[PDB]
């Protein structure tokens, strides 16, 4: 309807995102802090060899001490130099239900972070911008926290056995029929843990003589379950879909490296959202490739189901596609349910297979019983089932919440990445020691946010990170815009050569 | 006067990534930044 | 590898010639010393740091990728993934020549300056041949 | 070569295979039974009534009514959830105090908990061991500790069970490599990967004699200990204490707080130089969601019922050692476990010599005897997907909750049952 | 530099000559293809 491709993807609507480029002089900077720092630690490493007292850390048994030593020191090199100079800002714990603002307690270090003092007070009504909250369904009161307590007092907190064995309660058979009516599917299975739903699946799938095309930006437990499996592993540029054609038509020419046979088959694994870049895939195009090339395809949407779609159904209602075109759809319910678990739908015989040959039915425990009550009554909420329209306000909510959000940002000066209805918004800001500024700065005026660096990053690419929900008032959302423009101006943020105007 | 000029070296705090050392640090830094400096205007002297 | 995609990164290269160019004033600034002598120290002093960089030190500074399968690779084997003649393997084998006929004509050409750059040339150029590519010489340097 | 004509045909009559297997003919599971209600001491299974013998609960603590209370005072503060990864705003106050509790249960000096029980011993293993290092590894072990080894890529030399001299001869034929190439040897990390209490044969290790080794052949020992610990001692503090050994020779300690604590998770304990490091290393760890809280409040009110009252442990020993004797002498049926072990097994004796007969039949004795109200299982397999495939079985799981009169009852149904299927 | 490029006519034989070889290092240097080892 919109606009096309050469491979056939159809686009009913614009597709259009930004990712703007380095200035010259910010990158250059950039490598003078980064080699400055690397000069002191390599002098405190010589200092710490015989001359300072460091008599902080941990050390070794007296009567180990001629076994082979457990860690190689240089290894844990930048952690004791960089990281460890700005790490109170990355385990700060709370003390309240986690949405739109939270309880902070409240601590200080004496000798340089290597250890804390938690001294009793509490840092209340910090603006949340840091937890997954999407939809706003985090809260200890209410209709979905209402009736967890009553599947409490009656089950008890977990079963004692798997899936297989004796562990197949009757909750678990109510909530597996529920989620195949969500996605659209035929049937679905649901696990315990969102990690373990990848990395204990996909090596049931898969094996030697088959090959994995992965995203350059996939999540790590995407990339052990293909490490666990014993397939061929191959990467391909990010969103790029001329490197994952030219990487798919080699492979069907030239088959398995060296004996040079037919592929058994080839799988194709993708994220709906990635929620450090902020990105949206292209799945019209990747759909329009796998047809052609006979590939299966493999979904991993933790970061849109619930967040995307005018119905919150996901990517695959957000771009009007058909949900039986995809051979595996996996998601979790701990981003946007308020929850714990994950689930994989599909096919019929795929669901029938998993349920016989997969790790986790066999040794790992089942669902907690009033866990899966949470996403019960919150699935049920959004489908508009429960008789109210909270289902249907907070869906639109945090659509205006997100477009309010990510076109201020833009006027004001700043570089933001992503596709314009993302609702995660990364923030540009290059520097290594304004990665220690930002989050000391934000929450001495109450603003809680994360922050990212190298080692997770490219080297030149360090951020914040915010999170959008449908619990973000407008006078909450306008407190934080306005207080986000002190510290862009205080530590010079602004580094955008085009900016908006309204 | 005074608050403008002290903006001035947190800026150069953070360009460096001297706002996340010691004070013992900054000052080895801080202590050979300017002899480099003073020493290169006395042989820009001499030889001229 | 988050280490080997570093040498590619946006302004890498000027930062870099910018490296060498700052050292060369710090290094002509002293009061009592001559130009030849100025540009002999700054060709030791940059290939003797380029040499321990690149082809010394093996391993990550970070916890390695995968089970550490680079715990025994210089960072000169690990860059490029072991792809030969990229534009970053060729930059950094053109610069110490380039380097050469700079402190080759500011010495006038002497005898003495020769068997020193001479020395250090080919010290730094040695380990950059492909048929060196894990080659640890009389067992040396090898865990 | 290969021009743009012939590619196409290539590309063409290319065809993959299916993603599913089609099912070749009937299989062995593909029929969960459904339990309606709680699985607590009296359940109901596919529509009947009758005495739980199979689930993993030893100490009765699921439906204790004082664990609800914990738990839901928590529910009613936190909510259920934790809306992030314990490294930017999922971290409480709940899972601090509970860190705190356990390592000073186990008169240790620091403690990790992950969300999950699996993930444990599958993300703590490759966080110290790498693609270099021998690892010996008993023959029984469990399969999170074979995946665990799997995804560290170092070198696997298993030996028999149970066993010093198989494992003094396989540490033996290492010491004459060191002495082939002493440069190597010390970069080489060797580590002894052993299982307090096995579970796949109801077994006990050998722990004074796997000490002497350890500081003769100089190797680190991992203690994978989920099914001692709370049984096991006379404080429920594992193996450890049952054979009166200082707890700082076990390098790390791992177990989960699923069976005898009545919940979700695991955890690993052990000193500061080692515990610390699985905090930034560990992949199950790192990058995913921190517990629910509500679910971290009833360990530690479960953990203080451990310590009030420390002659619950003595009562599940006394009857377990009951069922055991009360067993033997079935025709057909032998039993494979301890006299100290609150989860052993009823193996086949002499089997035809197919194992789909023996799986199809030892469900006709489980079968049967659930419609005596008696719930029994059967240990399940990856067959495909294992080392070392142990033979079928039935587990026979005893708690404290089941009286004595039940625990007698039961001997006879078993016996009557297999004497009447197996003849 | 008056004294410098006067130096470079007397340059010894042995040295220019290193000059040219080196010349021609970078030369073939410049031009290759890739080719990942296998
Ligand atoms: C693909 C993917 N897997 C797993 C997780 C985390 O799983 P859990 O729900 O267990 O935190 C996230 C977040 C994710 O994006």
């Amino acid at each position: 309807i919109h606009h096309v491709t050469q491979n056939g993807g159809l686009y009913k609507r614009p597709f259009n995102e930004a990712f703007e480029e380095t200035p010259m002089l910010v990158a250059v900077l950039t490598y003078v802090g980064y080699g400055v720092l690397t000069l002191f630690g390599y002098l405190r490493d010589f200092l710490r060899y015989w001359r300072i007292e460091k008599c902080h850390h941990a050390t070794e048994r007296e009567e180990q001490k001629d076994f082979v030593s457990l860690y190689q020191d240089f290894e844990n090199f930048y952690t004791r130099n960089l990281y460890m100079r700005i790490r109170d800002n990355w385990n700060r714990p709370i003390c309240s239900v986690p949405g739109a603002r939270v309880d902070i307690m409240e601590r200080q270090s004496h000798d340089y972070n290597w250890s804390f003092k938690y001294t009793g007070n509490i840092i209340k009504g910090v603006i949340n911008m840091g937890s997954y909250n999407y939809l706003g369904f985090a809260r200890n009161t209410g209709s979905c926290q209402e009736a967890a307590a009553k599947v409490l007092e009656e089950y008890g907190a977990g079963v004692c056995s798997t899936r297989q064995e004796i562990g197949n309660l009757d909750k678990h058979e109510e909530l597996e029929e529920l989620v195949a009516r969500f996605l659209g599917v035929e049937a679905a299975m649901a696990y315990g843990m969102g990690f373990a739903t990848n990395s204990m699946n996909i090596p049931a799938l898969v094996g030697k003589g088959c090959l994995i095309l992965s995203d350059e930006l996939n999540h790590a437990s995407l990339v052990l379950g293909a490490r666990l499996s014993g397939a061929t592993i191959r990467i391909f540029k990010h969103n790029n879909m001329q490197s994952l054609e030219k990487l798919l038509k080699d492979a069907i020419v030239y088959g398995q490296p060296r004996t040079r046979r037919p592929w058994k088959k080839i799988l194709i694994l993708v994220e709906g959202i990635y929620s450090m870049e902020g990105s949206i895939v292209r799945l019209p195009e990747v759909i329009a490739l796998k047809k052609k090339y006979k590939a299966y395809l493999y979904l991993d949407e933790a970061h849109s189901i619930g967040a995307l779609g005018p119905t919150g159904r996901g990517v695959v209602e957000y771009f009007g596609l058909d949900p039986e075109d995809v051979d595996v759809m996996m998601g979790t319910f701990t981003k946007s349910f308020g929850a714990s678990g994950g689930y994989i739908g599909g096919k019929k015989e795929l669901i029938d297979y998993l349920r016989t040959h997969s790790h986790s039915a066999v040794y790992a425990t089942s669902l907690s019983p009033p866990v899966v009550e949470q996403i019960i009554t919150s699935m049920k909420c959004i489908m508009g089932q429960d008789g109210t329209s909270l289902g249907k306000e907070c869906v639109q909510q945090l659509a205006e919440n997100t477009r309010y959000f990510r076109r201020r940002l833009k006027e004001m000066g700043f570089i933001i990445y992503g596709n314009e209805d993302s609702p995660v918004v990364p923030l540009m800001l290059y520097m290594p020691a304004k990665i220690g500024a930002f989050g000391r700065e934000m929450l001495k005026r109450n603003i809680g946010v994360v922050v990212v660096g190298f080692p997770a990053t490219p080297i030149i690419e360090s951020r914040a990170r915010f999170c959008l929900s449908a619990a973000h008032t407008k006078e909450i959302l306008d407190t934080a815009l306005k207080e986000i423009d002190e510290v862009g101006d205080l530590l010079q943020l602004k580094y955008s050569r085009h900016r908006l105007v309204p | 006067a005074w608050k403008q000029m002290s903006w001035f070296y947190y800026q150069y705090l953070l360009v460096t990534a001297l706002y996340m050392l010691e004070p013992w640090e900054r000052t080895v830094f801080n202590s050979m930044l300017v002899s480099i400096v003073g020493m290169a205007l006395y042989t820009g002297y001499v030889f001229m | 590898n988050p280490a080997t995609r570093v040498m590619n990164s946006r302004g890498i290269w000027l930062s870099y010639v910018l490296a060498i160019g700052l050292l060369h004033i710090v290094l002509l600034s002293i009061p009592f010393v001559s130009v030849p002598v100025v540009w002999t120290l700054t060709n030791l002093i940059h290939n003797m740091g380029m040499y321990i960089f690149l082809h010394t030190v093996k391993g990550t500074p970070f916890e390695t990728p995968d089970q550490g399968k680079a715990r025994l690779l210089t960072h000169w084997e690990q860059m490029d993934y072991g792809v030969q003649f990229t534009a970053s393997r060729k930059f950094l084998t053109i610069t110490p020549i380039v380097l050469y006929f700079l402190t080759s004509f500011y010495t006038k050409y002497d005898q003495i300056h020769f068997v020193l750059n001479t020395v250090s040339l080919m010290s730094v150029l040695i380990p950059k041949l492909p048929q060196l590519h894990g080659v640890r010489i009389f067992g040396i340097n090898k865990y | 070569d290969l021009t743009v004509k012939e590619k196409e045909e290539l590309i063409e009559e290319w065809q993959p295979e299916p993603l599913v297997p089609p099912v070749p003919k009937d299989h062995p599971a593909l029929n969960y039974n459904i339990v309606s209600g709680p699985p607590s001491h009296k359940t109901v299974v596919n529509g009947k009534e009758c005495i739980n013998f199979a689930s993993f609960n030893f100490l009765g603590l699921l439906d204790n009514p004082r664990v609800k209370a914990a738990a839901l005072a928590s529910l009613k503060k936190y909510g259920v959830g934790t809306c992030g990864p314990r490294g930017f705003y999922g971290t409480f106050d709940v899972h601090l105090d509970l860190e705190d509790r356990l390592a000073k249960f186990m008169k240790t000096e620091e403690a990790i908990i992950y969300s999950y029980g699996f993930a444990t011993i599958a993300s703590a293993i490759p966080a110290y061991s790498k693609r270099g290092d021998i690892v010996f590894v008993d023959r029984a072990a469990c399969f999170a500790i074979q995946k665990g080894l799997q995804a560290s890529r170092s070198d696997i030399k298993l030996f028999k069970h149970n066993d010093m001299a198989d494992l003094e001869r396989l540490l033996k034929e290492q010491e004459i490599e060191d002495q082939k190439n002493p440069r190597k040897a010390r970069v080489t990390r060797r580590f002894i990967v052993v299982e307090g209490l096995y579970m796949n044969t109801g077994t006990i290790c050998p722990l004074p004699e796997l000490v002497k080794l350890k500081y003769k052949y100089k190797a680190r020992i991992f203690l994978e200990e989920s099914l001692s610990f709370g049984v096991l001692g006379e404080h429920g503090r594992g193996v450890t204490e049952h054979y009166g050994i200082n707890i700082d020779d076990i390098d790390l300690i791992s177990a989960n707080m699923e069976n005898a604590l009545a919940s979700i998770g695991g955890f690993c304990c052990g000193r500061s130089f080692v515990i610390d490091h699985q905090r930034l290393s560990g992949q199950g760890y790192c990058f995913s969601a921190s517990l629910p809280p509500l679910l971290a409040a009833a360990a530690i009110e479960a953990l203080n019922i451990m310590e009030e009252n420390p002659g619950i442990f003595a009562v599940l020993k006394e009857k377990c050692g009951q069922i055991h004797k009360a067993l033997q002498g079935i025709s057909g049926l032998k039993v494979v476990g301890e006299s100290l072990s609150p989860a052993f097994h009823l193996q086949l004796e002499e089997s035809t010599g197919s194992r789909e007969q023996d799986v199809r039949l030892l469900q006709e004795i489980v079968d049967q005897c659930m419609n005596r109200s008696i719930a029994l299982t059967q240990a399940r397999y990856l067959e495909k997907e294992e080392k070392c495939l142990p033979p079928p079985s039935i587990r026979v799981v005893v708690t404290v909750e089941q009286t004595e009169e039940e625990l007698e009852r039961a001997a006879s149904t078993i016996k009557e049952v297999a004497q009447a299927v197996l003849l | 530099l008056v004294e410098m490029v006067q130096a470079l006519y007397e340059a010894p034989a042995y040295h220019l000559i290193l000059e040219g070889i080196l010349i021609l290092w970078i030369i073939r240097l410049l031009f290759s293809k890739t080719y990942k080892l296998q």
